[PDB]
This record gives structure tokens, C-alpha cells and sequence, in this order.
């Protein structure tokens, strides 16, 4: 049906005939990063005496 | 592939590429003419026996 589809017919004559495409899909989101380090003392502005 | 080669994984600009027509048809279609040749060719030079 959906080479049927494809060619704008209701009969198909015989040989391959390119219908859609395919492709596996993405399953993740994995987003590494370099361990952070000069994380700043926003205490000294907001734990001041 | 030609949303893959234009939009490629994306899937909002799927949504905008079908908003310029059959181009991609197009190029489905005149590619599958020069790939059946292709085989004609051969089979033309060599299998004359
Ligand atoms: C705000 O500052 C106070 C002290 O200026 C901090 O209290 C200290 O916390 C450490 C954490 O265990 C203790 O070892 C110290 O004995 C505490 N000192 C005092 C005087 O209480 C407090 O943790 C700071 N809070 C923030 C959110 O920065």
C-alpha cells in the first residue's frame, strides 16, 4: 500500500520500486563535560557578617 | 537522502522542507533513471552472447 501510495496507482507492474527510507534513532542525550573546578564564593556577597 | 543530506536528524525542519514541494521527488526520480541505465549499459557491451 504504500508503493501504491508512492506511484499514484492502484497496479503495480513487477520490480523493486524505492518506497520510503529508514534509519535506526537516537536513544540518548550522553552530554560529558569537563569536571568543573573555579566555582566562585557567591557566599562572600550573600554570607557576610 | 535528501532530508537527510538538507535537515539531517532534525526533526522541526522536517515539517518546514516539506513546504517547498516536490524537490525531493525530483531528485529520487532522475538519480533511479541513471541507476537503471547503468545496468543497461553492461549488459549491452557484455552479455551479447
Ligand atoms: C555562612 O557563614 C557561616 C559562618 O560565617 C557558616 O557557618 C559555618 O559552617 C561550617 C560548615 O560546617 C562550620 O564548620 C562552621 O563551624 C560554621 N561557622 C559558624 C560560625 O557557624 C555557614 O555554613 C555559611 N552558610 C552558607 C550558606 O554559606
Amino acid at each position: 500500500s504504500e508503493t501504491k501510495c508512492t506511484l499514484k496507482s492502484f497496479t503495480v507492474e513487477k520490480g523493486i520500486y524505492q518506497t520510503s527510507n529508514f534509519r535506526v534513532q537516537p536513544t540518548e542525550s550522553i552530554v560529558r563535560f569537563p569536571n568543573i573546578t573555579n566555582l566562585c564564593p557567591f557566599d562572600e556577597v550573600f554570607n557576610a557578617t | 537522502d535528501c532530508t537527510m543530506y538538507i535537515c539531517g536528524d532534525s526533526t522541526e525542519c522536517s515539517n518546514l522542507l516539506l513546504q517547498y514541494g516536490s524537490f525531493c521527488t525530483q531528485l529520487k526520480r532522475a538519480l533511479t533513471g541513471i541507476a537503471v541505465e547503468q545496468d543497461k549499459n553492461t549488459q549491452e557491451v557484455f552479455a551479447q552472447v
